[PDB]
């Protein structure tokens, strides 16, 4: 049984939806109209795949899946594009209006109008589910939907679901590709918010995406496609034990048991390899070694910050492709005797791994080469506070001169839920810092 | 007495269960179908300590299979000797234990345990005379350790005259699956000092350890761990299953090995050791059997014998061989090595022979030993547990489950004690 629901919010949950879908369609024979030849049982299963996708009598297989936004333009792309007819109308969410980059408008003024409607959306899927495992919510932090309609809508699924997990995955905002000046704001509002009801969240730093695709894919000038063809491959690692099953795959759930020691302390840092055009991947295959070595490199993180300079507390490894354990471990017993990995006093240091056999997939046309083997190492560090002091110091400046403060206001808000949202930021600075302490 | 009803509970519970009826299936010459197939007397005279007879004339498991999550049980039945089982002895829950002792053991584990017990009560009613209850499982997981330490306290409380026994697989670092396994195995270790009477160690750190050192295998799978599991258990429980006069049933092993209640964790050993597929050639003396089941290299819990003494040893030895020879030469390891040897308890090591040797073995020794070297084994899983609890890392997936952390203080004090305990017989 096993399922799970996937929520897709604003431009950012929506268009990186797009590209996970259709690559999971690619991962299991799926076509654009939902029909699976190789699936001999028809409008139903138990199978692996059965966690993210339900069937029709008529051999549909329909993402567990849910797309909203409150402007109509993004989600209208998915309703009239190649993969129309995998999504039922209802699935598929809009508003009129949008939040205008404002949190204020997303949680409160504009999202108090769809939230019903999204939860009654949300029912219907989990109603359908035999023993729902959870909820896997994508966002943008600096979005007014991403930012405001997430962190009322996971505050309202605490309140219907109880502790049922929520996982997030959340994107972080870099300069190159932001549309407001206010990101900063909408990202300590929400993290603030959705704090005590999520229990894991994967940060995806745009620029350290960026970063990536012109340095290892020579793109000049990356776009979201390239962004979000990128980070497809990274969500669908960190999924494949959820929707695969073989002797040496190892359940998400089972790595989050290592991976979150303090319920706040629920941010793992994700690292993935090998990232490499056709031209280069040419002629040159990448070992289990050369692959288990590109984790460490910092340049290939989803989030800038320096492991190095920090410590960790846990150590996942999620292969997926033509890897076996002997070649694992000689190239973990290398990296132990060669890198900077130091870990706090309180935490065992054997990493743990898990394989899926099946190897990475890659969409048409995109940039990315197919390879053999590939890896996400998922980390917990003290490192991942950096990204939080930066952007607790970008909210800082203009916080102290109250810059934008009355477009929040105008919408209802007080200056209350700003110092207060700062100070739980400042705190979970400070917990990070405590935790990487060596004991009395 | 005669009847043993067998539990096997959790992932590993089940996969060394499945093993151990499989490998003594084949010595009693019972198939897949649940049909004898065999040549020798001495193969069903005492059948019925583990199988129950169903017309046919058909031989089934008294054995009942306990999981919170479908997977493993699945396995169980499309495996080898899946068919044998009685249907109705497979109980499972749907929502697994997430490795998480305070689920198996208050959440998810109360909600099964009662349909568990029902099918426990219906073999026990079918019993001339039950002895007792032997329990595979770990101390790592959730199910296993969690809910099978549930499973005992209930047994118990409706069966409190009778014999119960545990095979307990102890976790390790070097063969990890969480970082809870500490948490798990202290919690559970708390349990089984209160409510078993004899429990073999076996030692996840142990079974790596041979078969990296001795038997060449670079990388052990489960299965390699497995394999040691089985011919051990097999070993230990010849006794039971054979004509015989000493440690013939669980209540005077129970009696000749465990002098003081608490201390009743036993070093099980075996010999030879192999590794799965390749055979040996050349069958052992007698004097090589004797020394090497001895050795701390064919033990199966990672703790030195050289560092404690034995306040009882029994020995089996499998195969046929001189009787004579048998007696001389375990004469002869006692008179040579006496200091580790308790004296306070004259004449602690009994030696039994069976003629039935193990599936591609001429001879074969088990070693059952009660040291206080053991110790070794509480000691390093609590040093383990304090790294994280005095910094109270991961508790909060047991407080959510409506735990306190007194009640891992509890568990902690109470294994220091058990250690300690066998410090004060160490030196007495
Ligand atoms: N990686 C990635 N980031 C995106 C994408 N679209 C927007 N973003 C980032 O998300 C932030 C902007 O939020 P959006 O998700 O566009 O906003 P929204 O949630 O639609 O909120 P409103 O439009 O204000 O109602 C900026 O940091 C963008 O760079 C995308 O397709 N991929
Ligand atoms: N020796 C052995 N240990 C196992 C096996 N399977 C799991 N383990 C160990 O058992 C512990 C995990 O418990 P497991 O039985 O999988 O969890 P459960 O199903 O919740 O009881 C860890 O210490 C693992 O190293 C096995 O087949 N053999
Ligand atoms: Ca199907
Ligand atoms: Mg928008
Ligand atoms: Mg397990």
């Amino acid at each position: 049984m096993r399922e799970c629901i996937s929520i897709h919010v604003g431009q950012a949950g929506v268009q990186i939806g797009n590209a996970c879908w259709e690559l999971y369609c690619l991962e299991h024979g799926i076509q654009p109209d939902g029909q699976m030849p190789s699936d001999k049982t028809i409008g139903g299963g138990d199978d692996s795949f059965n966690t993210f996708f339900s069937e029709t009598g008529a051999g549909k297989h329909v993402p567990r899946a849910v797309f909203v936004d409150l402007e109509p333009t993004v989600i209208d792309e998915v309703r009239t594009g190649t993969y129309r007819q995998l999504f039922h109308p209802e699935q598929l969410i809009t508003g009129k209006e949008d939040a205008a980059n404002n949190y204020a408008r997303g949680h409160y003024t504009i999202g108090k109008e769809i939230i019903d409607l999204v939860l009654d959306r949300i029912r219907k899927l989990a109603d359908q589910c035999t023993g729902l495992q959870g909820f896997l919510v994508f966002h943008s932090f600096g979005g007014g939907t991403g930012s405001g309609f997430t962190s009322l809508l996971m505050e309202r699924l605490s309140v219907d679901y109880g502790k049922k997990s929520k996982l997030e995955f959340s994107i972080y905002p870099a300069p190159q590709v932001s549309t407001a000046v206010v990101e900063p704001y909408n990202s300590i509002l929400t993290t603030h918010t959705t704090l005590e009801h999520s229990d894991c969240a994967f940060m995806v730093d745009n620029e350290a995406i960026y970063d990536i695709c012109r340095r290892n894919l020579d793109i000049e000038r990356p776009t979201y496609t390239n962004l979000n063809r990128l980070i497809s491959q990274i969500v669908s690692s960190i999924t494949a034990s959820l929707r695969f099953d073989g002797a040496l795959n190892v359940d998400l759930t089972e790595f989050q048991t290592n991976l979150v020691p303090y319920p706040r302390i629920h941010f793992p840092l994700a690292t993935y390899a090998p990232v490499i055009s056709a031209e280069k991947a040419y002629h040159e295959q990448l070992s289990v070694a050369e692959i288990t070595n590109a984790c460490f490199e910092p340049a290939n993180q989803m989030v800038k910050c320096d492991p190095r300079h920090g410590k960790y507390m846990a150590c996942c490894l999620l292969y997926r492709g033509d890897v076996v354990p002997k070649d694992v471990n000689a190239a973990i017993a290398t990296i132990k005797t060669k890198r900077s990995i130091q870990f706090v006093d309180w935490c065992p240091t054997g990493f743990k791994v898990g394989i899926n056999y099946q190897p990475p997939t890659v969409v048409p046309g995109g940039d990315l080469a197919k390879v053999q083997r590939a890896v996400c190492m998922l980390s917990n560090t003290t490192a991942i506070a950096e990204a939080w002091a930066r952007l607790d110091h970008k909210f800082d400046l203009m916080y102290a001169k109250r810059a934008f403060v009355h477009w929040y206001v105008g919408e209802g808000m007080e200056e209350g839920e700003f110092s207060e949202a700062r100070e739980d930021m400042a705190a979970l600075e400070k917990d990070y810092e405590e935790v990487g302490v060596d004991s009395v | 007495m005669r009847e043993i009803v067998h539990i096997q509970a959790g992932q590993c519970g089940n996969q060394i269960g499945a093993k151990f009826w499989e490998v003594i299936s084949d010595e009693h010459g019972i198939d897949p179908t649940g049909s004898y197939h065999g040549d020798s007397d001495l193969q069903l005279e005492r059948i019925n300590v583990y199988y129950n007879e169903a017309t046919g004339n058909k031989y089934v498991p008294r054995a009942i299979l306990v999981d919170l999550e479908p997977g493993t049980m699945d396995s169980v039945r499309s495996g080898p000797f899946g068919q044998i089982f009685r249907p109705d002895n497979f109980v499972f829950g749907q929502s697994g234990a997430g490795n998480n002792w305070a689920k198996g053991h208050y959440t998810e584990g109360a909600e099964l345990v009662d349909s568990v017990l029902d099918v426990v009560r219906k073999e026990s009613e079918s019993c001339d005379c039950l002895q007792g209850f032997q329990l595979t499982h770990s101390l790592g997981g959730g199910t296993g350790s969690g809910m099978g330490t549930l499973l005992i306290s209930k047994i118990r409380e409706e069966y409190p005259d009778r014999i119960m026994n545990t095979f307990s697989v102890m976790p390790s670092p070097k063969v990890s699956d969480t970082v809870v396994e500490p948490y798990n195995a202290t919690l559970s270790v708390h349990q089984l000092v209160e409510n078993t009477d004899e429990t073999y160690c076996i030692d996840n750190e142990a079974l790596y350890d041979i078969c990296f050192r001795t038997l060449k295998l670079t990388t052990p799978t489960y299965g390699d761990l497995n394999h040691l599991v089985s011919a051990t258990m097999s070993g230990v429980t010849t006794c039971l299953r054979f004509p015989g006069q000493l440690n013939a049933d669980l209540r005077k092993l129970a009696v000749n090995m465990v002098p003081f209640p608490r201390l009743h964790f036993f070093m099980p050993g075996f010999a030879p050791l192999t590794s799965r597929g390749s055979q040996q050639y050349r069958a052992l003396t007698v004097p090589e059997l004797t020394q090497q089941m001895f050795d701390s290299k064919n033990m199966m819990a990672a703790c030195d014998p050289r560092h404690g003494r034995y306040l009882t040893v029994a020995a089996i030895f499998r195969g046929r061989m001189s009787m004579k020879e048998v007696d001389e030469q375990m004469l002869n390891v006692q008179n040579k090595n006496s200091s580790y040897f308790v004296e306070w308890i004259p004449n602690n090591v009994k030696t039994a022979v069976c003629d039935i040797p193990p599936r591609g073995l001429k001879m074969s020794a088990t070693f059952i030993g009660n040291s206080t070297a053991i110790q070794e084994l509480f000691k390093r899983i609590s040093e383990q547990f304090t790294a994280m609890f005095r910094r109270k890392a991961f508790l909060h997936w047991y407080t959510g489950e409506g735990m306190d952390e007194m009640e891992f203080t509890e568990a902690e004090s109470n294994m220091n004690d058990l250690v300690s305990e066998y410090q004060q017989y160490q030196d007495a």
